[PDB]
RNA sequence: CGAAAGGGUCCUGUAAGCAGUAGAGUAGCCUUGUUGUUACGAUCUGCUGAGGGUAAGCCCUCCUUCGCCUAGAUUUC
RNA sequence: CACUGUCCCUAUCUACUAUCUAGCGAAACCACAGCCAAGGGAACGGGCUUGGCAAAAUCAGCGGGGAAAGAA
């Protein structure tokens, strides 16, 4: 209920790049990523973590992984003037195994 | 940055793929545009030289 | 290809019309001529034969039948038509208080925002002076009308579909009085009608619905080849197609609890296959088991009914008796027909070593 | 239910059925089917350290890269305040000890 | 009618199910699906194939020697129909498949008996090679903890409640740039 | 309604690691070896029908978890 | 002698197009026009006769028409 939440999810891109050209799957599961968190948080504006781009490019541009486990957090655009009050940044979180995981909030306290 | 980029690699002896710009300090770099004013940078750590890539012979 | 079937353009409605009723006399009892159901998917069977004259004949046939899910109908209204030099005409449409919302989402395009005000004021003239209105109308299908129908839907939360909007059908009465079959319409008002009262095992029926749709091809596979009769381009499928003399060979209840099971072999289980229908799911309902092939793909609405004429082979005055029904994986080389015989050829699993 | 009636089909099935329940007496007496925390903490503990072992795994394959690249040093780059008192605390190290604030 | 069984695989085959091959000299063989039948045909030996039920029973992976397997067999004499021999045994098969399963279970666990105690060994050879990946508590938090044993009176029970809070108790890669 | 998860159903074929002189073979010790030792060691066996995948046009969900929802633009007798 | 989609008899899979969008953006060709049938002596119609008919605006395929010997 919040303007300002933080969750981890995971995401099934195996079901989301099933089918597609091999040399663009890589470029597309950027693009199901932002389509994950704008319909999870209501943002149009989503920022990827660099570091989220390094675990997607992993095995190349066709070894994209089956399942991620990211974080998604909604933070307040300040900004000055700016067209969307809100955005979302996700990063790729450290964990053991992406599997078995679920939907979880994170405390910042 | 592409003329620093250039005067960088004729100061520090290499080619433009091992001339290294901090990221964070793009507002400096800009207004170095004499090769004094790169070799300031150099010695001040916001310029660095890229090592040889590993070619492990084993 | 035919040209019978010649406009080759997608079917105006996925529902799909019966377009003929069968020929109605007074004399015979009062009975109604159709249904709907939802195509599940197809099985396999073992026939114990009885057909004199077969080289089969007293020997064990495997045959494919189809599963279609059949909840029971409601039933809503009663139309009367007459006839007329230009045709035949409606004259009255009498429908009942307490409407589902499942059929009132039909005269919606968006339920979701709709004040669902449909029916409202129909609801009111039931209880207006006494229902004179009412009567009134029904008594002008009396003594007008030579034909009446019955409309009937469906409930689509008996069946595993996302779909919440109900089919609605118009259902012919056959044989008796005019008086006779509007005396039935009013007193089915508001009340469940079972496929184990419309049709009967062993008999043939007519299967009435919109085929497999391939959108745009060629000659190629449009009309199988090497003005109206040049083999051209366009849409192949989606067409109507009413098919004839399907066999009935199983009506389960759904209650039963053993629908698959036979005399001959006595394993308690149902018709639903292990691990469910591929894109359909569970049947939990009442089903008919139809011998062969038949229209229309799965999850799709069926319009079974009844035969115009009189059977004219032997095939249609044949008892069916079933030996097992197949109740393995549609989802690949299923070698199991239930959880428990395949637990029991396998063994202990690891899985199950260390819930325990 | 996924045997063959036929199968099983022999006459005096009695007497070879009492004969097995003879047997399944004799096998609930001499207890053929009875069932007989240091180590549950261990084995906790075993898997807290394999979880650290992936985490590490993984963080070197954050730095890793497919081919060989040429990288910066470490001595090169510059390091935030408050990484180092953040990995510290972790090691559990009185930060505040170290005048870690130079 | 009856239940056939796979000749590369011993899963039950079903009528309609699958392929039959029948050879030159009188004999015939029945598969359950393709996957049986294509390792037939490029003559692979269902004994090493570790899924098939031939190397399970050379294996010793389920036992063949017991008085209820032997008590199925297929009969080549055939008896006079009698309704009360074949009502007796239906209930005779419904006690002898639920004594298998009881009896499979038995078998089950004594070839995982030494399954138990090895784990724990390994782990606990595991264990006393890494003690620096442990769950250690953060400096702060014994620093915290520092005062309130004063407060309260102590430090040590205080410290084993908030590490057995740790164990009752996954980091992000990277974080935002400050635009 | 959606995303995960659990169970089911299928596909493949027995994961990483650990352990047993089963183990061909390669080598150090001191002296006769009739039963000498000490290390490494392909391969095999067990944990392990394990491990991986599973709807993207497979199935089910008992509080399995988390989230969303009476939007807002146009047109109409 | 052996294989082979050559065929019986065909089905399936991949990439770029074909499709749709944003931006950019020609040419060939063009009297005026484009539904048929019978008749229009000069085996010549598309405009005439008299019948069939005939309802805005459009989007994709096609392979028909709007093309063709000349007489010793
Ligand atoms: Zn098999």
């Amino acid at each position: 209920i919040a303007d300002v939440v933080a969750r981890e999810y995971t995401i099934h891109l195996h079901k989301r790049l099933h089918g597609v050209t091999f040399k663009k799957r890589a470029p597309r599961a950027i693009k199901e990523i932002k389509k994950f968190a704008q319909k999870a948080m209501g943002t149009s504006d989503v920022r990827l973590d660099p570091q989220l781009n390094k675990k997607v490019w992993e095995q190349g541009i066709k070894g994209v992984p089956f399942r991620i486990r990211v974080r998604i957090s909604r933070r307040r655009n300040d900004e000055e003037g700016a067209k969307e009050k809100l955005y979302s940044y996700v990063q790729a979180v450290n964990v053991k195994n992406p599997k078995g995981l679920l939907t979880s909030v994170v405390e910042e306290e | 940055l592409r003329t620093q980029k250039r005067l960088a690699a004729s100061v520090l002896g290499c080619g433009e793929g091992k001339v290294w710009l901090d990221p964070n300090e793009v507002s400096e770099i800009s207004n170095a545009n004499s090769r004094q004013s790169i070799r300031k940078l150099v010695a001040d750590g916001l310029i660095i030289k890229k090592p040889v890539t590993m070619h492990s012979r084993s | 290809g035919s040209l019978a079937f010649l406009p080759r353009k997608r079917a105006a409605r996925h529902r799909g019309r019966v377009k003929s009723f069968p020929k109605d006399d007074p004399k015979k009892p009062v009975h109604l001529t159709a249904a709907m159901g939802y195509k599940a998917g197809m099985t396999t069977i073992v026939r114990d034969l009885d057909r004199p004259g077969a080289k089969a004949h007293k020997k064990e046939v495997v045959e494919a039948v189809t599963i279609i899910d059949c909840p029971p109908m409601v039933v809503v209204g009663l139309v009367g038509y007459i006839e007329t030099p230009r045709g035949l005409r409606s004259l009255t449409t009498v429908w009942a208080e307490h409407l589902s919302d499942e059929v009132k989402r039909r005269f919606y395009k968006n339920w979701y925002k709709s004040k669902k005000k449909a029916f409202t004021k129909y609801a009111k003239k039931y209880a207006e002076n006494n229902g004179a209105s009412i009567t009134r109308e029904l008594e002008r299908i009396k003594k007008y009308c030579t034909v009446v129908r019955v409309l009937a839907h469906t409930q689509i939360r008996k069946t595993p579909l996302k779909q919440k909007k109900a089919h609605l059908m118009e259902i012919q009465i056959n044989g008796g009085s005019v008086a006779d079959k509007v005396e039935f319409g009013r007193s089915l008002f508001e009340k469940p009608v079972t496929i184990d009262t419309i049709f009967e095992k062993d008999e043939m029926i007519d299967v009435i619905a919109v085929t497999k749709g391939h959108g745009f091809v060629g000659v190629t596979a449009r009309w199988g080849t090497k003005q109206w009769t040049v083999a051209r381009a366009g849409q192949m499928g989606y067409h109507h197609r009413t098919s004839v003399n399907h066999k009935i060979y199983r009506i389960g209840k759904g209650d039963d609890e053993a629908n698959a099971s036979t005399e001959t072999d006595l394993t308690k289980k149902k018709i639903t296959p292990m691990g469910g229908f591929v894109r359909y799911g569970e049947v939990n309902n009442d089903y008919v088991m139809i011998k062969g092939s038949v229209p229309g793909v799965k999850k799709r609405i069926m319009t079974l009914r009844k035969s115009l004429f009189t059977h004219t082979s032997r095939k249609a005055l044949e008892k069916v008796e079933l030996k097992w029904i197949d109740t393995s994986s549609e989802f690949g080389h299923g070698a199991f027909q239930t959880a428990a015989e395949k637990k029991q050829f396998m063994g202990t699993l690891k899985k199950d070593l260390q819930t325990s | 239910d996924g045997k063959n009636v036929y199968d099983y089909i022999d006459p005096d099935i009695d007497a070879k059925l009492q004969a097995l329940e003879e047997e399944e007496e004799r096998l609930e007496k001499e207890g053929f089917y009875d069932e007989d925390e240091e180590e549950e903490e261990i084995l906790q503990k075993a898997e807290y350290i394999r979880e650290q072992h992936a985490l590490i795994r993984n963080e070197a394959k954050m730095r890793k890269s497919l081919k060989n690249r040429a990288i910066i040093p470490r001595k090169a780059v510059k390091k935030p305040l408050s990484q180092l008192e953040d990995h510290l605390d972790q090691l559990g190290v009185d930060t505040e000890a170290i005048g870690l604030r130079a | 009618m009856r239940i056939e069984n796979c000749f590369f695989c011993g899963r039950p085959a079903w009528p309609s199910k699958g392929i039959t091959f029948m050879r030159n000299d009188g004999k015939a063989f029945r598969f359950c699906r393709s996957k049986c039948h294509k390792n037939f045909k490029m003559k692979r030996n269902p004994r090493k194939l570790k899924w098939t039920k031939a190397y399970r029973k050379n294996a010793g992976k389920e036992m063949v020697v017991d008085s209820t397997l032997q008590f199925a067999a297929r009969r080549n004499v055939p008896v006079r129909y009698n309704r009360e021999l074949w009502q007796k045994t239906l209930k005779a098969m419904e006690r002898i498949s639920e004594i298998r399963a009881r009896r499979e279970r038995v078998f089950y666990k004594k070839r995982m008996a030494g399954k138990r105690a090895r784990e724990v060994a390994a782990a606990r050879k595991l264990v006393a090679e890494n003690e620096h990946l442990l769950p250690r508590l953060r400096g702060s938090e014994k620093r915290r903890l520092a005062e309130l044993a004063a407060e309260r009176g102590d430090v040590e029970e205080l410290e084993r409640e908030e590490l057995a809070k740790l164990a009752s108790k996954s980091k992000a890669f990277g974080g935002e740039v400050r635009r």
